[PDB]
RNA sequence: AUGUAUAAAAAUAGAGGUAGGCUACUCUCCUGUAUCGUAGAAGAUGGGCGAUGGUUGAUGAAACGGAAGUGUUUUAUUGACUUGUCCAUGAAAUUCCAUGAAUCCAUUGCAUACGACUUUA
RNA sequence: GCGAAACCACAGCCUGGGGAACGGGCCAGGC
RNA sequence: CUGCCGAAGUUUCCGGAUAGCAGAAACUCAGAUCAGUUUUAUGAGUAUGUAAAAUGAGAGUUUCUAGUGGGCCAUUUUUGGUAAGCAGAACUGGCGAUGCGGGAUGAACCGAACGUGAGGUUAAGGUGCCGGAAUGUACGCUCAUCAGACGAAAAGGUGUUAGUUCAUAUGAACUAGCCCUGGGCGCUUAAGCGUACUACCCAUACCUCACCGUCUGGGUUAGCUUUGAGAAGCUCAGACGAGUAGGCAGGCGUGGAGGUUUGUGACGAAGCCUUGGGCGUGAGCCUGGGUCGAACAGCCUCUAGUGCAGAUCUUGGUGGAAGUAGC
RNA sequence: CUCUGAACCUGUGGUAGGUCAGCAUCAGUUUUCGGGGGCGGAAAAAGAAUAAGGGAAGGUGGCUGUUUAUAGCCCUUGUUGUAAUACGUCCACUGGGGACUGAGGACUGCGGCUUGCCAAGGAUGCUGACAUAAUGGU
């Protein structure tokens, strides 16, 4: 449906293949896509299954960061040999965690890629950041530490916004104009 | 084809005569004028156009017979003053005019 | 990739092109002649609308070895007046009811050059109609297919 | 009546852009193992009679007229009755003494000239 | 603030192509906000344009427009087929478009 | 969509037999063309009666008398496989006898990779009595305390703003 | 460019808000087709009434924001705008779409295919 | 300082598959 | 240069004479015959041949005259085989003369056979992204820690899924399916597999139209003010369009000759140059500008030392190797 | 006298071509939404309403067993009825939206209305702007 000039996507609980396919199609549509929390990406299958899949890949440059793992999946779904697919890649920014510039921006999700809406209950799935922890990535511990720090600050902002929202909500019914002409569904 | 007809309440127009509005009434004035050689032909001291008071005279009548009609119903005067525009998330096929 | 035995038979039915259609007289000789070319043709019982609409939109007479459309009753009368056929509804009546002059009425018509079916065929086209395809005898379902080709 | 051209690009000889010794003028490829002769995908087109243009508008210039080569005033007078179908075209070897007299004669005859302003200047 | 925007935003996706053959005469346009072929029927026949800019200025204006018209829907997802007066360049894939509300039948 | 067709057929009369025997069959087919063809397969398969020596005298589609009342249907089939000889009995719960056969054709194709041609349904009978049910799942469906959580439905409108509720 | 408008987290197979004193509450979810914003010659000129508030610009600012803080607020004063409710004029004939250091250098050996290398200078 | 000649369709990273060699041109991947 | 026809690649006797295939001419015919046709029935042994109903097409010649006078693969039939494979013949078409959509790719596989185009609709195959098209619906099966997706392979499984049957809620024996063991990115209540139903994608294929050409069938003179008689013209209609060898027709260009244009030219012939313009399906032709300096062309006919990318071609010029080897 | 659209004055009279656009009314092709109606199907099956009878349930009341209660369900007839709907089929029944084409060039014809008129042997109207750029080409 409606689009935006730049899109920030929260990759928590999103399947790797499903999200990458939607992102790759959006990149070829000229949109600018920024994917945050790339280390919480989920892949269907046992963590043993993906460990050997990555270990087989280890046996070019074998990138270990979860963000570069996601970029590899997106890269394969683009015509990177041509200029059109080259420009699409430069319009994508995959990062782990939520950096400050995208910290205070709305983060949308893709229901077609969400694990809960796409994976059978009880199925074993592995987290990309957790999977990448035993392949060479050594920043998982600190990335989590900033994440809780960001969550505390984000929660404090939400309480301030919620407390402020209570003021307009209380004053919403105070004005008689709301009740007088609420026949329009508003 | 270049008009969207909104479902706003109708306006009383039976009170204003519209027989004078023909094809020739709106027709562009014929490009004429036997300009002799030189002066405006060469020196370019061309004349200018201006709407005659006759068009304004008929116009002054139609709002006289229409303004009370739009004032009778609420918001009509403010409605016609505003200019329609499309906001974010507006789907023309879905939302009704 | 048509075997010569079936190739000859379809030439005797004037079906030299894909999607072409003709009217035949369902008798003993035609029955098992169609059985040879079952994988390559489909057929069925046309109702009144199928015979009427095909004649009106795709009706073309064979006037002096030429494909002349039936845009005038004088075209049919000049070529089938010997058999008391004078108009287009008389041509339709002879075809639909299979009258005594069906051979001349059917042979007067050029084979109906139909278009591809709107909406397409089934997913597999060259399986038999009973098995889930489009080939072979299909009874009254020929009308629903002709309606797609007009 | 509008002139329709089935094609505007010329038919170049195959491999004429790789060698200077092979000219651009169209030559039918006689090679049996040539991809151009067998008309594969991506191979160039060949002159076929299907590209032939409408008979009514054949030889017609984009302005709707047919060129008529003129070498003197006597040639241009032939177009007295055919001035709406033909345009006078003065030959390249006709001198400027005769080009001016052809253009003045073609003016009274109501005949378009395709190259009327050649080898001359003006003096108002 | 609030601009004018008497049009609908749209994107140029690709040409009418098979796997290996392209047809630049027809372009596939995604009118964003339209999600099915039935919804696409509203926008059939509307005037679509590609507004771009060139560094050289003509008549004191640096904006050039290629006009087109939506012909028919394409697929089940509301994408439409548009034919322009000049075939759209291949480099305008993913570029924005403007779908007017005229000609109107509402 | 399958349809239950009642097909009655008999051989053409001849000098040897003045009046022929009448054979009636109930079988499921999408259109009457398939039902007539399948019916001729069974008679040849069974009575060894030639199609060319017989004819179809009556064809009739049968609708469900009580399509608004849930029932249990017992279905017997014959399987043509690599071995080419098998027979199984299955039970399904639904409201339409045709619906059971469509569901029946689903599980054989899903499990045994079977086809429509191979299966020849001998008999379909409604099992009204609860005790006669031989299948545990139907028995579980017949308890007075039927109440279970929702099976997951895994439902353009891309880029949702908020996390979906994905709950009751 | 054409509103280049929107910051919880979290489960989902339950969560959040709301409230009482983690134990007992309640309500909402079932997406954003939401919310904010939006009227004026793209938005004129005055008269107002009514807010006497709101919308903000301008600078003078302090606080917060490491991560990639580079932006969030708090304002202080002033400048205007205000369609909040109304009026009086004005914008058109375009009279049917086109819009100063460093290097080389000398020195240098601490170095060794060659520069490089290495201080001094 | 004076100064050739052989040779010269064009080219010049790999990995596989591509049935006829196919790798140097082709197809999917890396560079 | 264009257009129209167009094989055979092999019977048979034996390098061949035949024939076949493909054309030319003259004949006689549509009230006559014919067919990689289907029947009917007679017989004979489900088939068989013969004789006489349907369907389609107007048919039969006679004469002489080019080329072919290899096979590959595939289908079926096959006889023996025999580590197993396979081999051997025969049967039949396709390619060989043939592009196009799909098949990742590929010459044998699936569709489809070709004038130039606009629009529509499909085939085969497809619709997560690369990629045009449903991250469609409704059921199920599958968890792999090598699935799947496109021979050790038999079987085993404290492996499942549905389970059936038999024993007394359980257990045993079994019934199958799938897994384990024995094009890319990625997918796992699928973007896997099986079934059913809608929608959608696009070939040179199909339909409608326009245009080109060919073939075929007509019309057209007391040449009527419709004037449209270069009768070698004009005009109407329908069908058709791959193509090697080969057959046939019409055109483009070059040197010279007869005739002609009461032809072009120092106010600039010919030639050459040009991201100038135009005409023709094409060979080619016309033209603007620049350069240039003395001749030259269109039309009818005649004529020939008449058209080049190749011949380890001939002559001349000139390059990269190379400022290299080197002296 | 006639003629010279003959020169000029006076006309301030009229009528005004090429490229690109917009719309309307049509014709050919096509695609996509509807509305109404006839007929067929067990003259749909259901079902509601509905006067009864019988039965059992995964059992209401009474009390797992039980039989309409202090809920009801199933079967059969009856039932309004000539029901409705779905599906199939048909209408020379009708209302919109979109796209691509405009070949031909006096009149002939076949038809429909009422000499004339017409959607009937192939596109014409009404406008503009730019033209002195757009349209194109290289």
């Amino acid at each position: 449906s409606e689009f935006q000039k730049v899109v920030v996507i929260d990759a928590k609980g999103h399947l790797l293949g499903r999200l990458a396919s939607v992102v790759a199609k959006q990149l070829l549509g000229g949109q600018k896509v920024v994917v945050v929390r790339c280390e919480e990406l989920n892949i269907s299958g046992h963590f043993f299954r993906n460990k050997l899949k990555y270990l087989a890949y280890l046996r070019a440059f074998h990138f270990r960061a979860p963000s570069r793992i996601f970029q590899k999946a997106v890269r394969g779904m683009l015509p990177h040999k041509t200029a059109r697919g080259q420009a699409a890649l430069e319009h994508l920014q995959a990062v782990e965690g939520i950096p400050p510039p995208f910290d205070k921006q709305k983060r949308v999700v893709v229901p077609a890629a969400l694990r809960v809406l796409r994976l059978k209950p009880g199925r074993k799935y592995c987290t990309v950041g957790r999977l990448s922890s035993e392949v060479g990535w050594k920043y998982n511990d600190i990335v989590a530490k900033l994440e809780e720090r960001r969550k505390v600050k984000s929660a404090a902002f939400y309480q301030a916004k919620l407390a402020k929202q209570k003021k307009i909500a209380s004053a919403k019914e105070a004005s008689p104009v709301n009740q007088k002409l609420s026949q329009f569904g508003y | 084809r270049y008009v969207i007809a909104t479902s706003a309440p109708k306006i009383d127009v039976s009170g204003v005569s519209v027989e004078k509005f023909t094809k020739a009434y709106f027709a562009k004035q014929k490009r004429s004028g036997p300009v002799k050689k030189d002066e405006a032909f060469f020196a370019e001291n061309a004349p200018k156009n201006a709407l005659p008071a006759e068009r304004i005279a008929d116009q002054k009548a139609v709002d006289a017979k229409l303004l009370p009609a739009i004032k009778a119903i609420p918001n009509m005067k403010e409605y016609l003053a505003a200019s329609f525009a499309l906001s974010n998330g507006d789907r023309p096929h879905l939302m009704k005019f | 990739n048509i075997p010569p035995k079936a190739r000859k038979i379809m030439q005797l039915l004037r079906l030299l092109q894909i999607n072409n259609g003709i009217f035949v007289k369902f008798n003993k000789a035609i029955k098992e002649m169609l059985q040879v070319v079952e994988p390559y043709v489909t057929y069925g019982i046309p109702n009144h609308k199928t015979v009427r609409e095909l004649i009106y939109k795709r009706g073309f007479g064979k006037v002096n070895k030429q494909r002349i459309p039936l845009s005038d009753n004088a075209i049919i009368e000049a070529a089938l007046g010997k058999y008391s056929i004078l108009s287009v509804e008389d041509l339709i009546h002879e075809i639909y009811t299979v009258g005594p002059n069906f051979k001349q009425a059917a042979n007067f018509l050029w084979p109906f050059k139909l278009s591809s079916p709107l909406g397409g065929w089934r997913e597999r086209k060259f399986k038999h109609f009973i098995e889930g395809g489009d080939a072979g005898k299909r009874d009254e379902h020929i009308n629903g297919l002709v309606q797609k080709m007009l | 009546v509008n002139i329709i051209k089935k094609r505007t690009k010329p038919f170049k000889r195959h491999q004429s852009d790789r060698f200077k010794r092979v000219g651009e003028s169209w030559r039918k490829p006689r090679g049996i193992d040539s991809c151009v002769r067998r008309r594969f995908r991506g191979t160039i087109s060949m002159p076929k009679i299907g590209y032939g243009n409408n008979k009514k508008t054949r030889y017609c210039m984009p302005n709707g007229l047919k060129a008529f080569l003129v070498r003197n005033v006597s040639d241009v007078e032939l177009l007295l009755m055919h001035n709406k179908t033909y345009a006078a075209e003065i030959a390249g070897n006709v001198s400027a003494r005769k080009r001016v007299e052809i253009v003045e004669k073609a003016r009274a005859l109501g005949v378009k000239v395709t190259n009327a302003g050649a080898k001359v200047r003006s003096q108002e | 603030a609030q601009g004018h925007r008497l049009y609908v935003k749209a994107k140029h996706l690709s040409f009418q192509r098979s796997k290996h053959v392209i047809h630049p005469g027809t372009s596939i346009v995604k009118i964003e906000g339209c999600d099915s072929k039935e919804e696409a029927q509203f926008y059939l026949g509307k005037r679509v344009c590609y507004v771009y800019k060139s560094s050289k200025a003509v008549r004191g204006s640096k904006i050039r427009v290629i006009w087109g018209t939506i012909a028919r829907p394409h697929g089940n997802s509301g994408a439409v087929r548009a034919r322009f007066v000049h075939n759209l360049p291949a480099k305008t894939f993913g570029s924005s478009l403007r779908v007017m509300l005229y000609p109107s039948n509402i | 969509a399958l349809k239950e067709y009642q097909v009655v057929g008999r051989k053409v009369p001849t000098e040897h037999e003045p009046v022929p025997k009448l054979f009636r069959m109930r079988l499921f087919a999408p259109n009457e063309s398939v039902a007539k063809s399948r019916y001729w397969y069974f008679l040849k398969m069974i009575n060894k009666v030639k199609k060319a020596t017989g004819e179809i005298v009556a064809i009739n589609e049968i609708s469900e008398p009580k399509p608004l009342k849930a029932k249990v249907f017992g279905i017997w089939i014959r399987y043509d496989s690599r071995s080419g000889t098998h027979n199984m009995y299955k039970e399904f719960r639904d409201t339409t006898r045709v619906g059971a056969v469509e569901a029946m054709y689903a599980d054989m194709a899903a499990r045994h990779r079977a086809r429509f041609r191979s299966i020849r349904i001998l008999k379909v009978v409604e099992v009204e009595k609860k005790e006669d049910v031989r299948r545990n799942y139907v028995k579980q469906l017949l308890n007075p305390h039927l109440k279970f959580p929702l099976p997951h439905r895994r439902t353009k409108k891309v880029f949702a703003p908020h996390r979906p509720s994905t709950f009751y």
